RNA sequence: UCCUCCUAAAGAGUAACGGAGGAGCACGAAGGUUGGCUAAUCCUGGUCGGACAUCAGGAGGUUAGUGCAAUGGCAUAAGCC
RNA sequence: CCAGGGCUACACACGUGCUACAAUGGCGCAUACAAAGAGAAGCGACCUCGCGAGAGCAAGCGGACCUCAUAAAGUGCGUCGUAGUCCGGAUUGGAGUCUGCAACUCGACUCCAUGAAGUCGGAAUCGCUAGUAAUCGUGGAUCAGAAUGCCACGGUGAAUAC
């Protein structure tokens, strides 16, 4: 949306001068957003996973992909094929539409918001963030929902380092400390 | 809870507190005034109050100003 | 009908529905209607949605269920960490106002465990 | 011997029924005139009579399905009514299976276990629950409606 | 998109009490009114107004009216 | 009675009341074909979440997998949809 | 002899009580009918201030005159319409008044908020034959302050005894 051309018109020029880039497109860019939540206790009951899937489809207008256990582990008593959690990945336009409304309404609605930590990068330039609450998004009316299941936001950028990854997210007015 | 006026402390504690602040931190004061309220000038001291058998060292911090000296000295043992 | 948390109870007089807010009792309830121009006898489902707006802001001047739980929590938590005598009685789960524990005080001790 | 037991959820305390005057009759002389009634939380109230006098039409309008010319039946504040009709065939339709049919009736228990046990407690083997719920016969149709009120 | 297996996704008008009228695409079905957005959220000026819990010495000193 | 390895001396075969393990089945798809896909284990970052669930990157390379014991095999996959 | 602490400690058990579980009851407004008793480093009118505990000035009374001191159930109107509720009042946080050198261990009371167990109680067991049982209020002793206990006073007032 507006964030996309804002990136084209401002962020590219902001980062080109800062890091002394020689080519136009060597500046990093975000390529996808991955949303999930592993309900886990859906081992006992099935209707929780269908409820979580309805939440993710409300937060982002896509049907979540149900994910199943990769290997049987006796610690939590699960086996291969058991659906454990959902997953949604956003690319292109729908990525920006969710991204713009994450940084502008959802995060400011966090109860006792103090600031998102800037040391959450995975060592290559990608950002991961928990939310602990699915009510901060306006698409939840607090009455349909029953549980307090949290999401897991992942920012997959093409940055070669977290030093560049921090700068790219900062140029989008990301609430770091 | 005391009354409308006059946070009540004994002279001998108040007199001893005055000489305690003139030399910074010092040795703990061996006092018996459990009823004496903690004045703000007692912050940072290491007053020792009687619990019946043993003077216990209580280190007065900024948050203990409305309480009394014997309030931080348990006087009966359990388990 | 709808205040800070929820004014769910309908069919009830005004001075009773506002009692459902954690932080509003009875005299604090009557303070709202005295300055809101609404009589005590008035029903919640009968008053207009415009007067709900005036009810909302008067309640907001007090401290209610949201921030009052935090406000109370620090009051208890301060004593516990400070190591006061009342802090000890909060940790041990015994009455703090200096009363009997020989046979009574089942409210703080709880169910009888022999 | 199937092992069935019914347990409450809120257990109202004062009374359940409140009937003022029923005066319900289909196409002939009305089967009852007023029938002032009160239950008082218990009183298992065995309705009786020879067949054809309208004891089943009393219960059907006591639960609010058939509208009477009465003045309402005034259930309690938190009544959770469980119905076992004299004829029970509309429930066993749409070719749900034994496990499928039982599953939707629940409020807090889990879908895989704690409904297999309740369904399997009343004599339903492992291979008996993977067949359509409409092909059941007689007592098993009745036994389902006892299990229906187990989780409910 | 896989042809009507997803919820409806349209454009709504989300606005704040202090303005902040920003058009967005969401799945609610009706416009939404909320508090101050990230533009006017006091996460960058109320820091001193946020860490203020406490105060006992000065409160007693007020009661020292003699 | 049948199957796998060693004794069995680099073709086949080769004994002992020699050393070790399995079978008396299963599947109407777990067969045929076409299209597509690639694991274990680790690190980092991430709400409940934890040594270990689900996710995002990187190392690794088949140390995974095969309805069933062992041997031989399998990336053109015989493994997974 | 003195200061501080204890007799107020709490996995637990018992005895005697107070308050409740409500609709012949809660709450608001108005309105009546008592007896007995105490008071001088004491009872302390009236008025003003404080929502209240009380504070300031302060007459009278060592008294059938003055103070404590309004008695309360009852009575009429309204509301609540069977809910853990407009029942219940524990526990806890905050802000205070007063007696006292001193209210932390441990005082009473008032205000704001919080508002729990309890929806008539197992085996067993207690009191009462008439102004009695049942309930409602009041005073006195001890006492600087500190009673649901003790001693006493009256109001309404039964059922049954073959
Ligand atoms: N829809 C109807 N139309 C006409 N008459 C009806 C209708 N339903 C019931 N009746 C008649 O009214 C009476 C009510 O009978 P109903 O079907 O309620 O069962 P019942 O009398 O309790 O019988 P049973 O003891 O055999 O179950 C009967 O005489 C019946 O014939
Ligand atoms: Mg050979
Ligand atoms: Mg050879
Ligand atoms: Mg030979
Ligand atoms: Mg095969
Ligand atoms: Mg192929
Ligand atoms: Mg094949
Ligand atoms: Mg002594
Ligand atoms: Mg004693
Ligand atoms: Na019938």
């Amino acid at each position: 949306a507006k964030l996309h051309d804002y990136y084209k018109d401002e962020v590219v020029k902001k980062l080109m001068t800062e890091f002394n880039y020689n080519s136009v497109m060597q500046v990093p860019r975000v390529e996808k957003i991955t949303l999930n939540m592993g309900v886990g206790e859906a081992i006992a009951d099935k209707k929780l996973l269908d409820n979580a899937a309805a939440d993710l489809a409300a937060i982002s207008g896509q049907k979540p992909l149900i994910t199943k256990a990769r290997k049987s582990v006796a610690g939590f008593k699960i086996r291969q094929g058991y659906p454990i959690g959902c997953k949604v990945t956003l690319r292109g336009e729908r990525m920006w539409e969710f991204f713009e409304r994450l940084i502008t309404i959802a995060v400011p609605r966090i109860r006792d918001f103090r600031g998102l930590s800037a040391k959450s990068f995975d060592g290559r330039g990608n950002y991961s963030m928990g939310v602990r609450e699915q009510i901060i998004f306006p698409e939840i009316d607090y009455d349909k929902v029953d549980r307090v299941r949290g999401l897991d936001i992942t920012i997959t950028t093409t940055a070669k380092s977290d030093e560049e990854g921090r700068a790219l997210l900062a140029a989008f007015d990301f609430p770091f400390r | 809870r005391s009354l409308k006026k006059g946070p009540f402390i004994d002279l001998h504690l108040l007199k001893k507190v005055e000489k305690a602040v003139e030399s910074g931190d010092k040795k703990p004061l061996r006092t018996w005034s459990r009823r004496s309220t903690i004045f703000p000038n007692m912050i940072g001291l290491t007053i020792a109050v009687h619990n019946g058998r043993q003077h216990v060292p209580v280190f007065v911090t900024d948050e203990m100003v409305g309480h009394k000296l014997g309030e931080f000295a348990p006087t009966r043992t359990y388990r | 009908a709808r205040i800070a948390g929820i004014n769910i109870p309908d069919h009830k007089h005004a001075v009773i529905a506002l009692t459902s807010i954690y932080g509003v009792g009875k005299t604090r309830s009557k303070a709202i209607l005295a300055a809101a121009g609404i009589a005590e006898d008035v029903k919640i489902s009968e008053l207009s949605e415009g007067q709900i707006d005036t009810l909302r802001d008067e309640v907001a001047k007090f401290v209610v269920e949201g921030d009052l739980r935090r406000e109370i929590s620090m009051s208890i938590k301060r004593l516990m960490d400070l190591g006061c005598y009342r802090g000890l009685r909060h940790r041990r789960g015994l009455p703090v106002r200096g009363q009997r524990t020989k046979t009574n005080a089942r409210t703080r001790k709880g169910p009888r465990k022999p | 011997n199937p092992f069935i037991r019914f347990e409450q959820d809120k257990k109202l305390f004062r009374n359940a029924l409140e009937v003022e005057g029923l005066t319900k009759g289909f196409d002939n002389g009305p089967l009852f005139k007023n029938l002032n009634l009160l239950l008082e939380v218990g009183e298992k109230l065995a309705v009786l009579g020879t067949n054809g006098v309208g004891k089943s039409t009393l219960l059907k309008t006591l639960v609010g399905d058939l509208q009477p010319d009465s003045g309402t039946v005034k259930w309690s504040e938190n009544a959770r009514i469980g119905y076992y009709a004299q004829d029970h065939e509309y429930e066993f339709e749409n070719d749900l299976t034994v496990f499928e049919w039982m599953s939707q009736w629940k409020q807090e228990g889990d879908d895989e276990q704690a409904v297999r046990s309740i369904l399997g407690r009343l004599l339903f083997s492992q291979d008996d629950i993977k067949k359509p719920a409409k092909v059941l016969s007689g007592g098993e149709k009745g036994r389902m409606l006892f299990g229906k009120l187990m989780m409910q | 998109m896989k042809k009507d297996i997803h919820p409806k996704y349209e454009e709504i008008t989300a606005s704040c009490s202090c303005g902040n009228v920003m058009k967005i695409r969401s799945t609610v079905g009706h416009d939404l009114n909320l508090d101050v957005c990230s533009k006017c959220h006091p996460f960058f000026t109320g820091k001193q107004r946020d860490v203020a819990t406490g105060g006992r010495v000065d409160r007693f000193n007020k009661r020292f009216n003699i």
